[PDB]
């Protein structure tokens, strides 16, 4: 019958013009993000060079563990849906960096942001210890101090706690800290990236402001910033890439729909016009019988 | 028939990239 | 096709071959005006084992040696049960698409394995 | 206001002129409607859409 | 019916409840596949508020209380108008819409709300 | 439960009195099974769907 | 329309300007809302060569002429081409857009952009 292919027809009229206002609410949201997230980039520059400065002459978190067992991973998700493998290659990435640690063989403990790999993790039975969620692609601060403040205050607790041993920092010690993320470089593509924080390395180049001759309480006060500093760069990011991967999908979302309404109409004038063609048949057929 | 139900039930199994920080002092 | 004259092998096996076909021709409308990122997990998984059920069930022909130019084979019946079996239980999921299209025997299909 | 109805979902992102111009096609489209048996005089239509 | 003739309350209710089922079917059009999360606060109001009258307007019958198994009963005009302003207006969102199923009148809605 | 089942797909939250009618219904359908040339007695059948 | 008929340089330039024309169209569809100011340079630049382009089109005619009283006009194609050969690469934009509005020819151009 022909209802259902009408019905059809104004299924996919409603739908593509839900995908193009989709669309363009998406890039004007890029448009505000991309300001957002280079007005964000001055203040980590000069964090950054301060720290740097401060590192030119002079703290547990710097100091290597002699026997690693374990491993921390974050893992960070659109909470809404709609955007193209965009949580897939991240959980790609998650994946082989599992891949890694079972050939080193440390043991992994995870931690996620977002809906979607949260609802990925259930089904694959795979334990999560702490599992943050409320983001709506506009981060804050506060977040980010939270997160980073719990991260800091489990990864601290692993130096007494020689992984199985329960010492005086209690059990569930980490010996090192990764992050994976979608990083944004430029609209044409994102490319998915692993990183680490708690493992460092001092680099040494070739070459008054001064203070009191304490620098290790200035260091202890300014790495969880600088950590909080990383995370928020990498969920503006995340923000950012998320946008453009949703612009790109809700595009071909409405080119997939034009021509299948095409093909609709097609299939539906041709059904019309047999419909005539039988009737008509019929009726000639019945009157001239007499 | 319930009496029987609650006998029978206890009774039948379940078959279930990296970061370096920057300084300037001349290499050691 | 019954338990009396075929047996008991075949028809639940081929009961649940039909299943994933039917589940998997009732999403791909869904599938085709999105695409596959909108469904759940268990559902991805088992479009990904009916689209690779559909691509092996193609057999290499005898009677194409005028137009190919690859000899055909023929295969015993309790390899073609088992091999399915195995595809139903999902325990080729690494192997990519392109080795399950005319091999014939799953002997074959594990030499074309290492030939990608 | 016609072919701009289906940002009403995202209105506070719009620009200031979209707005305008979908309250004033809202109010317009509010104002056509009338009850039956009440003819115009022409005066009064006239006064009505100025 | 007529504002004139049968009064100017029920031409109202009635003309907001056939707008509200109205702007339900379109809404459903378009949330059957995309869900429920890609509207906003007023559609989800209008849509609970919508499946929670098309709910509460069947009723139980007095031919039919065999296939039921319990008589019917019948209801006044007035309480029909002062329930029906009472649901448009959303106060009856705090129920489940179970409750408004086969139901008559508001004393059996309470009694029914309560048994639950 | 058939009726319902459709619109609680692509659900991101339900509540646990609607997850209860989903899980009776389920539990319905699947008692409902039977193979080919089984007939079976009044007194089973009244057992079975008490 | 063929290069074997009207020549080579006839179905190039066609092909530019339908190009140009198609390119203005969609950045026209997508800028009509989000604002001018977001674009690059580029856009602008082709915003503004694709308005000289359609302004250009227009003509003197003697319907007009019979209220008007300015005669219409009949243009020869070898410089009609040539002109907008040169306007494809030309730098007509810096001109005011009422100067392209409408004109008769080159020599109507020149004069209109002196008048102003």
């Amino acid at each position: 019958t022909l209802r259902e292919l009408r019905g059809r027809i104004r299924s996919a009229g409603s739908i593509k013009k839900i995908t193009k206002a989709q669309e363009l609410i998406a890039t004007s949201r890029i448009a505000k993000a991309q300001a957002r997230v280079e007005a964000a980039r001055p203040y980590a520059a000069e964090i950054t060079n301060m720290l740097t400065e401060l590192a030119g002459a002079s703290h547990p978190l710097l100091v290597e563990r002699k026997q690693p067992k374990r491993a921390g991973v974050l893992v960070v998700s659109s909470d809404r849906g709609l955007c193209g493998a965009y949580n897939a290659n991240v959980l790609r990435r998650a994946e082989e960096l599992f891949s890694l640690l079972r050939d080193e063989g440390k043991d992994p403990v995870l931690y996620v942001v977002g809906r979607k790999a949260l609802g990925y993790f259930s089904f694959r039975q795979r334990t999560v210890v702490e599992s943050w969620t409320g983001f709506s692609e506009r981060p804050t601060y506060e977040n980010a101090r939270e997160i980073a403040d719990t991260l800091v205050n489990a990864f601290m607790a692993g130096a007494d706690d020689e992984g199985d041993d329960a010492g005086a920092d209690g059990i569930l010690g980490v010996d090192e800290l990764h992050i994976v993320f979608t990083e944004f470089r430029s609209m044409l593509s994102q490319t998915a990236v692993a990183r680490r924080a708690a493992p460092m390395e001092v680099e040494y180049v070739g070459e008054l402001y001064s203070f009191e001759p304490d620098p290790e309480t200035l260091f202890d006060a300014l790495l969880p910033r600088y950590i909080a500093t990383r995370v928020y760069a990498a969920l503006l990011e995340a923000a950012a890439s998320e946008s453009a991967s949703r612009r790109r999908a809700m595009k071909s979302a409405t080119d997939n729909a034009d021509d299948l309404i095409k093909a609709l109409t097609l299939a539906a004038n041709r059904e019309r016009q047999a419909q005539i063609t039988q009737e008509i048949s019929e009726i000639v057929g019945g009157a001239n019988a007499l | 028939l319930v009496s029987v139900i609650n006998e029978f039930k206890k009774g039948f199994q379940a078959s279930d990239e990296k970061e370096s920080v920057k300084v300037r002092k001349p290499a050691p | 096709l019954d338990p009396a004259i075929v047996g008991d092998e075949h028809y639940r096996v081929a009961q649940e071959v039909i299943r994933i076909l039917q589940r998997y021709k009732d999403l791909q409308d869904i599938i085709a005006i999105l695409g596959i990122d909108e469904l759940s997990e268990e559902d991805k998984q088992l479009v990904n084992r009916a689209r690779r059920i559909e691509r092996f069930l193609s057999q290499n022909m005898m009677a194409a040696e005028q137009f190919t130019g690859q000899p055909g084979s023929t295969v015993p019946l309790k390899e073609t049960i088992e091999a399915f079996d195995k595809l139903t239980k999902g325990e080729f999921d690494h192997l990519p698409e392109q080795a399950f299209f005319l091999i014939g025997g799953l002997d074959d299909l594990a030499k074309k394995a290492e030939s990608l | 206001y016609r072919e701009l109805e289906a940002f009403a979902a995202f209105a506070s992102d719009l620009d200031a002129a979209s707005k305008a111009q979908l309250d004033r096609g809202a109010r317009l489209v509010e104002l056509l409607k009338q009850p039956q048996y009440s003819p115009l005089a022409v005066e009064e239509q006239v006064v009505a859409i100025f």
